[PDB]
């Protein structure tokens, strides 16, 4: 029949500002048509690494939800959103589980993301006690206590606070140059689902 | 919970906080380099006291974690390159007194200005007369005058600002359990923790004179060979039996003997390799030569320039209306950011640059993957050697054939391969005796082994024992001919220069033999060689994290400098000064035979 009610895919990817790592942003998607084939064919995106799936027979499969987890890091902590991988983002900002469905796309964004002063407003949490659970956000903002002695609310000698900036430069390296990803979740559930891709006529 | 665990997340604060003050630094420093301009030297000056605030406030604090309590060695490392007190452990009034002394004499060393009696209305510069006089002159009283009216007036108005930074430098360097300031010098090479790799700072001074030792026969032949030309050239002032005089030695200070090449050329009918002309018909840009250098670098298997080293990097002059300084300097900006600031013309020289700051950017994007603090060379010796090495394999006519820019039907015979021998032992080999002797001789004033009221007596005994150069007049103790260089001047370590042309020829020689060259080993190119690239890649990598002598360990196989491939480097012109020198004296007298 005639398909409509596409999923809402633009305001995802080409949205005005992105969260920070930490508090990154997690929307649930249902109930539309979701084309993955006009994502895989875009050539703006520089990682693409889809686990647990390809990205041919995901224009074809349903899915019960989506789950579109949006965060900025830098060039050389992509490598970190996979499952199994150990960093600092992955210990203490955002783990993805080991038996992870989903894809994760990251792409360069210099362009929008960086100003000539420095943009700070991109933070990373950069000590915890304990690492972090697949799909976990931490946005507390109690100080770390590194030592044997109580902390008591003020950044002392071996009390750190959690969350760092980014100094984001348009001159800095490729490693260092601001990186939006996005990360789509998909899970089966035994809920119907709704989450379907075009079919064709 | 341990105090290793709490160092670790006090290291791992402090490398993120330390990167984006580094960067904003760098950053300023730069923009001040390229335009320089009022504003943008206020901003250096303003991210240069925020940058070193910093590092004085985490200094404070990283003393708190004791260091025998850590056992991992990188810990241990930068925690000890951020334990330093530096100049901090002195009082607040002789810190600014030493921080008053060191800006005085640098202005005063930049902005010496001498001319000749009688003639006031205009002078000369430091880089117009050394530029123009020193390197061109023929005249014997106009080299005399220049040379002793510049060391009159330098050394007058420095020697009571020295005799001031010896005492100053050693109170801080006993303050900061150093024997003296020679041994916070020499602490650079010091290793210590590692179970065979242990270096000492005493043994520095062994090795240096264990080298020299063997030095001594080649710098000897060559010593008396450049006697015979220079007595050709000035017939009735050099002796045969006695050293070379001061001032005839093509530099202001005898640092090296290439403006010598044009009068002690052995064979002056056979061409030279100067490939300038054929770049100039060929239309080659600054441009061209850096990616000519990239080519060269990606051959040999390393990586290749990111895109914003040719977009942010300032390879020509910009013109009359933007100033900028135009020494050839790479940048490590940090936050992945490598820039070369070089005003680059058309000529094998600035060719060779490239090709030397090139290598000082492929060693910089090495040692990225290591934390902050430890990115570094091993020594000093090894930044500056891993430049000169490049220097040395682009410059050989295999080279210069492969890359079309030498005629594919030039004739490599003997007499080419010994005049440019030559040529680089005059650059090469004549700057390690007066590097050696001006260390020793900074190290004998630390260790007050030299009397303040004997320092010139000693310095010349010792430039005539050592370097066999000869002072034109006697000079007495109002004189301070040592300080008239740049580097002792200016409170920098001069033994970087002897350790890296030892380590640049064992390098030379490892690469060559991964390399499987199987000729001489000044016609050996390592171009095209990935094993060769791997070899200095595994080193290149390292950076600071490990001892200088397992990263030469990596390298050559030794666990110290070595001074055979330096040897057999210059063994042909070796025997060619042995076969020349039969008629000539080989060695010289410490009597004032010359002049004086
Ligand atoms: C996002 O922006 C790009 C850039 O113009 C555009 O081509 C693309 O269609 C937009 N939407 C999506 C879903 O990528
Ligand atoms: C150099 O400084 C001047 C001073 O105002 C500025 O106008 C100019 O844009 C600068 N040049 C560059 C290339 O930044
Ligand atoms: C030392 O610390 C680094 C991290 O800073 C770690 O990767 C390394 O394995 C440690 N080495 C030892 C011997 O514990
Ligand atoms: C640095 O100076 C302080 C102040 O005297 C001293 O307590 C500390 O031990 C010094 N650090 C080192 C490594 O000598
Ligand atoms: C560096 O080399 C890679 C692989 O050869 C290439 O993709 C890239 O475009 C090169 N970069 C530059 C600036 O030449
Ligand atoms: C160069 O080679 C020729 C032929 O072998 C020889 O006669 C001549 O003496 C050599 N010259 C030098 C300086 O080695
Ligand atoms: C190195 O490789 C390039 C391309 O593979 C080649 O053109 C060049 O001639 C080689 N160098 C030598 C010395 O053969």
């Amino acid at each position: 029949p005639n398909i409509t009610n596409l999923c809402p895919f633009g305001e995802v990817f080409n949205a005005t500002r992105f969260a920070s790592v930490y508090a990154w942003n997690r929307k649930r998607i249902s109930n539309c048509v979701a084309d993955y084939s006009v994502l895989y064919n875009s050539a703006s995106f520089s990682t693409f690494k889809c686990y647990g799936v390809s990205p041919t027979k995901l224009n074809d499969l349903c899915f019960t939800n989506v789950y579109a987890d949006s965060f900025v890091i830098r060039g050389d902590e992509v490598r970190q959103i996979a499952p199994g991988q150990t960093g600092k983002i992955a210990d203490y900002n955002y783990k993805l589980p080991d038996d992870f469905t989903g894809c994760v796309i990251a792409w360069n964004s210099n362009n929008l993301d960086s100003k000539v002063g420095g943009n700070y407003n991109y933070r990373y949490r950069l000590f915890r006690k304990s690492n972090l659970k697949p799909f976990e956000r931490d946005i507390s903002t109690e100080i770390y206590q590194a030592g044997s002695t109580p902390c008591n609310g003020v950044e002392g000698f071996n009390c750190y606070f959690p969350l760092q900036s980014y100094g984001f430069q348009p001159t800095n390296g490729v490693g260092y140059q601001p990186y939006r990803v996005v990360v789509l979740s998909f899970e089966l559930l035994h809920a119907p689902a709704t989450v379907c891709g075009p079919k064709k006529s | 919970s341990t105090i290793e665990e709490q160092a670790k997340t006090f290291l791992d604060k402090f490398n993120h906080e330390a990167e984006d003050l580094f960067y904003q630094s760098s950053l300023a420093s730069w923009n001040y380099n390229t335009n320089i301009t009022e504003e943008n030297v206020q901003n250096m000056n303003n991210a240069g006291d925020k940058w070193s605030a910093f590092l004085k406030e985490q200094s404070t604090l990283a003393q708190m974690y004791p260091l025998q309590e850590i056992q991992n060695l990188t810990v241990k490392l930068q925690l000890q390159a951020l334990q330093q007190n530096g100049s901090s452990v002195l009082s607040e009034d002789k810190s600014k007194r030493l921080n008053t002394i060191l800006n005085t004499m640098s202005t005063i060393y930049s902005t010496g200005k001498v001319c000749n009696p009688d003639n006031p209305q205009e002078c000369l510069l430091l880089e117009p007369g050394l530029n123009e006089i020193m390197a061109n002159s023929l005249d014997y009283n106009e080299r005399l005058w220049a040379w002793e009216s510049w060391r009159s007036e330098v050394g007058k108005q420095l020697r009571p600002l020295y005799e001031e930074y010896v005492v100053l430098k050693n109170e801080m360097a006993r303050a900061n359990h150093y024997e003296d300031y020679g041994d916070y010098w020499r602490g650079d090479y010091e290793v210590n923790g590692v179970d065979g790799y242990d270096y000492s700072r005493g043994q520095l001074i062994e090795d240096v004179e264990h080298t020299f030792e063997e030095i001594k026969p080649l710098y000897e032949h060559l010593h008396a060979y450049v006697r015979a030309k220079l007595m050709n050239a000035y017939p009735s002032y050099i002796s045969p039996i006695g050293c070379l005089p001061a001032h005839l030695l093509g530099d202001m200070w005898g640092r090296f003997w290439t403006n010598l090449y044009s009068l002690t050329v052995p064979f002056g009918q056979k061409p030279n390799i100067d490939v300038t002309d054929a770049m100039v018909d060929q239309a080659w840009d600054a441009q061209r030569i850096f990616k000519e250098a990239e080519k060269f670098f990606v051959s040999v298997g390393l990586p290749n320039m990111t895109q914003g080293f040719w977009e942010n990097s300032m390879l020509t002059d910009p013109g009359n209306v933007q100033k900028a300084v135009c020494h050839p300097t790479a940048w490590d900006l940090g936050k992945g950011d490598f820039r070369i600031l070089m005003c680059t013309k058309v000529t094998m020289d600035d060719f060779l640059t490239a090709h030397h700051e090139m290598g000082h950017i492929q060693y910089d994007m090495a040692y990225a993957a290591q934390p902050f603090l430890l990115r570094n060379g091993a020594n000093e010796g090894f930044h500056e050697a891993v430049g000169e090495i490049m220097s040395l394999s682009a410059a050989t006519p295999k080279h210069l054939k492969s890359i079309g820019l030498l005629s594919p039907d030039f004739q490599e015979d003997n007499e080419t391969e010994i005049n440019f021998l030559l040529k680089q032992a005059l650059t090469i080999v004549g700057t390690l005796p007066f590097t050696y002797m001006l260390e020793k001789w900074r190290w004998m004033v630390f260790k007050g082994e030299i009397p303040k009221d004997q320092w010139m007596k000693k310095w010349w005994e010792m430039k005539r024992e050592i370097v066999g150069v000869v002072e034109p007049v006697p000079h007495d103790e109002t004189y301070c001919d040592p300080a008239s260089l740049f580097h002792v001047s200016n409170d920098y370590s001069f033994i970087r220069y002897y350790t890296r042309t030892l380590y640049q020829f064992q390098f030379q020689e490892a690469l060559c033999q991964a390399a499987k060259h199987e000729g001489p080993l000044h016609k050996c190119d390592i171009s095209n060689s990935t094993e060769a690239g791997q070899k200095l890649f595994n080193m290149l990598r390292l950076g600071k994290s490990e001892p200088w002598t397992l990263a030469l360990e990596n390298v050559v196989g030794a666990k110290n400098m070595n001074v055979r491939p330096l040897l057999n480097y210059f063994e042909p012109l070796f025997t060619w000064l042995k076969d020349q020198n039969k008629n000539s004296f080989v060695g010289w007298s410490t009597d004032w035979s010359p002049y004086a």
